[PDB]
C-alpha cells in the first residue's frame, strides 16, 4: 500500500495528525516576545557606545527565527536564536576594530558579562535554560543592486564572506503567502512542510553512524529546495486537496533542483548569486563532500518509504507506534492523550454519534452513559 | 431519565424492526420458536481500526448478551488477560464482553440497559464504544476508560 493510494480522508487525518504533532515543537508568542525584548535591549545598549566604530549599531533576526520554522532540538532544553548586526560607519573597518568593540561593550553589562561565551563567528549570551542568543558582526557590501540587504558577514577562515540574509526572508514571505488551489466538487502551508520535513531529518539523524551524522543534511538547503519545489507547484496550477499528496509532490520535486557545473554543486541564493548554501558539499578532500551528496539522497528515500509505511498500518495501535517510530514518542504522547480527553468529554456531553454504514464513533445519535461495567 | 412506569418490556416483534432501519447487517433471525432475536454485522471503530463481527443475542425475561467473533481476539491478546469478559457463552463461539451494569448495583432499580430501550440504540453503539478502549488498552497497557469498582467481596453475579 501506497501514501497516495490511500482515500481523502485518511491522508487529511494523517496531516492533521502531523501537524499537531508539530504544533508542540513550536514556541509560543510569550516566550517570543520575550526573546525580541532580550536581544532588543542588548542592541539597544549597543548603541550607547562612546566609541564610533560600533556607534548607529542595529540587530535585527536572522535564520529561522525571521522565516517562522523554529523546530525545539530533541534532547537539547534551549532553543537557538542567531541574529546579525549591522554598523553602517564599519564600510571599510578592520575585524579587529569590530570584535573588540563589541566584546568590550559586552563585557561592560553586569548582567551580560557573567553569561556571555566567545564562538568561532561572533558572540554568544548564555541566557539561562531555555533560549540562545547568537550575535554576527556585518558590514555593508555596495555596488550591487538588488532587492535588499548586499551585505559582507564575518567568517573566520576568510574574515568576510558575502551574505543577504534579508533578500532570502523576502523571497520566503512572497512564495509562501499563495495558495494552490484546490479542486472544486459536485501558519502558512510550506512552514508547516519545512517543519515536518526538518523534524523527519532530525529523527532519522539519531539512529545513523557518525559519518551519516555528520553529513546529515542542513536546514537551509532543505529550505531553499522546498520553496524551489512549491514555485513549480503552484506555478503549473495542479490541483490538490490530499495534503500528504502535496508534501509528496513537493518532496519529489526537491532533488531536480540541485544543480551541476563542472562537477560543482550550486545551491544558490536567488537574490544573491555568491552565496553557496552547498559550499561543503563541492568540497571533496577527504570524500566529505561526496558523502554529504549521498546523505540527502538516502534521507530522500527514507522519507518517501516513511509515508508508504504508514499507510500500510492497520488497527489505531499499529498507526500511533508507526507515528512513534517516524517523529518522536513524546510529541505524540500528548496527542493521543488530547483525543482521550475529548473522547471522554463527548462521552459525558453526549456528542458521541454511531455512523450508519460503519458503526464508527463520531466525535464532536447521543450515546448513553457508562458503557462498561 | 424520570418516565412513567407504564412503560413495559417490548415483545420481540417489535424489537425486530429496529435493526433493519440502521446499519448494514449480515442476517436477523428469530429462533426457538419466535424466543431469539439475533444479529451479525461488520463493526469499524475507527478509520484505521481492525474488522469486527458482532452477534447479539436476546431473550424476554433475560438480560442481552453481546459476543465478537472474528477475530480471534486471543491471538491478539497474546494470552495477557483481556479485561471486561463476562463468563463464556457455550452455544455461541468467541469472545463475551460485558457492556452495561445488571440491576442488582443500580439503587434507582433502573439499569442503564433496560427492556424499554430498543436494541439497536444503545447495544450496538456501546459494543462498538468497547472496541475503541480495547485496541487502546493495547500499546498502552492500561484500561484509560471506564473501570468497574475495586469490589471488596461482590462478586456482580
Amino acid at each position: 500500500t501506497t501514501a497516495r493510494n490511500l482515500p481523502s480522508g485518511k491522508k487529511q487525518r494523517i496531516a492533521d495528525l502531523l501537524s499537531q504533532i508539530i504544533e508542540t515543537l513550536d514556541l509560543t508568542k510569550t516566550q517570543y516576545a520575550n526573546i525580541e525584548s532580550a536581544y532588543n535591549g542588548v542592541g539597544t545598549f549597543l548603541s550607547e557606545g562612546d566609541d564610533p566604530l560600533l556607534q548607529d549599531a542595529v540587530i535585527y533576526p536572522q535564520g529561522s527565527v525571521r522565516l517562522n520554522t523554529t523546530v525545539k532540538p530533541k534532547n537539547e532544553e534551549q532553543y537557538d536564536i542567531d541574529l546579525i548586526c549591522y554598523l553602517p560607519h564599519a564600510t571599510q573597518a578592520d575585524y579587529t576594530g569590530v570584535i573588540s568593540a563589541i566584546r568590550q561593550r559586552l563585557e561592560s553589562h553586569k548582567t551580560y558579562k557573567t553569561l556571555l561565551s566567545e564562538l568561532p563567528r561572533g558572540f554568544r549570551i548564555n541566557y539561562a535554560g531555555d533560549y540562545h542568543l547568537d550575535i554576527t558582526p556585518g558590514r555593508d557590501h555596495t555596488g550591487t543592486a538588488h532587492p535588499g540587504q548586499p551585505l559582507w558577514v564575518v567568517d573566520a577562515q576568510t574574515a568576510w564572506k558575502e551574505s543577504n540574509p534579508s533578500g532570502y526572508a523576502e523571497w520566503f514571505e512572497s512564495s509562501a503567502s499563495v495558495q494552490p488551489l484546490r479542486t472544486i466538487l459536485v501558519k502558512k502551508l510550506l512552514n508547516h512542510i519545512v517543519q515536518i520535513l526538518k523534524r523527519h531529518r532530525d529523527e532519522w539523524a539519531a539512529e545513523q553512524d557518525e559519518v551519516r551524522q555528520r553529513c546529515r543534511p542542513i536546514s537551509v538547503i532543505i529550505t531553499t529546495l522546498a520553496c524551489h519545489a512549491y514555485n513549480h507547484i503552484i506555478a503549473d496550477r495542479r490541483a490538490y486537496d490530499n495534503d500528504l499528496d502535496i508534501l509528496l509532490d513537493v518532496l519529489e520535486l526537491m532533488p531536480d533542483f540541485i544543480v551541476s557545473t563542472q562537477g560543482a554543486i550550486h545551491v544558490n541564493n536567488p537574490h544573491m548569486p555568491e552565496e553557496n548554501f552547498a559550499e561543503k558539499w563541492n568540497r571533496s578532500e577527504q570524500d566529505e563532500g561526496p558523502q554529504r551528496s549521498e546523505a540527502f539522497y538516502q534521507w530522500h528515500a527514507a522519507a518517501q518509504a516513511t509515508f508508504n509505511t504508514i499507510a500500510a498500518s492497520v488497527g489505531e495501535d499499529n498507526l500511533f507506534l508507526s507515528l512513534e517510530d517516524s517523529f518522536g514518542k513524546t510529541p505524540v504522547d500528548v496527542v493521543r492523550q488530547r483525543l482521550m480527553e475529548h473522547m471522554q468529554s463527548a462521552r459525558e456531553q453526549g456528542s458521541l454519534h454511531l455512523d450508519k454504514k460503519t458503526g464508527g464513533l463520531i466525535a464532536t445519535a447521543g450515546v448513553p452513559k457508562n458503557t462498561f461495567y | 431519565v424520570v418516565i412513567r412506569h407504564h412503560c413495559k418490556p417490548l415483545t420481540i416483534a417489535q424489537q425486530y424492526r429496529a435493526l433493519k432501519a440502521g446499519g448494514p447487517y449480515e442476517r436477523l433471525r428469530i429462533i426457538h420458536h419466535d424466543r431469539t432475536l439475533l444479529w451479525e454485522g461488520w463493526l469499524q471503530p475507527s478509520l484505521f481500526s481492525r474488522r469486527y463481527k458482532v452477534a447479539v443475542r436476546y431473550s424476554l425475561g433475560t438480560p442481552p448478551i453481546c459476543v465478537v467473533t472474528e477475530p480471534d481476539l486471543f491471538a491478539l491478546a497474546g494470552t495477557r488477560a483481556i479485561p471486561h469478559l463476562y463468563p463464556a457463552d457455550k452455544h455461541i463461539p468467541g469472545a463475551r464482553l460485558c457492556l452495561f451494569l445488571p440491576r442488582s448495583q443500580a439503587d434507582d432499580g433502573l439499569s442503564e440497559w433496560r427492556a424499554q430501550l430498543k436494541i439497536s440504540d444503545t447495544l450496538i453503539p456501546w459494543a462498538s464504544l468497547w472496541l475503541f478502549y480495547f485496541e487502546q488498552w493495547l500499546h498502552t497497557g492500561h484500561w484509560e476508560g471506564g473501570g468497574k469498582h475495586p469490589r471488596p467481596s461482590e462478586v456482580k453475579n
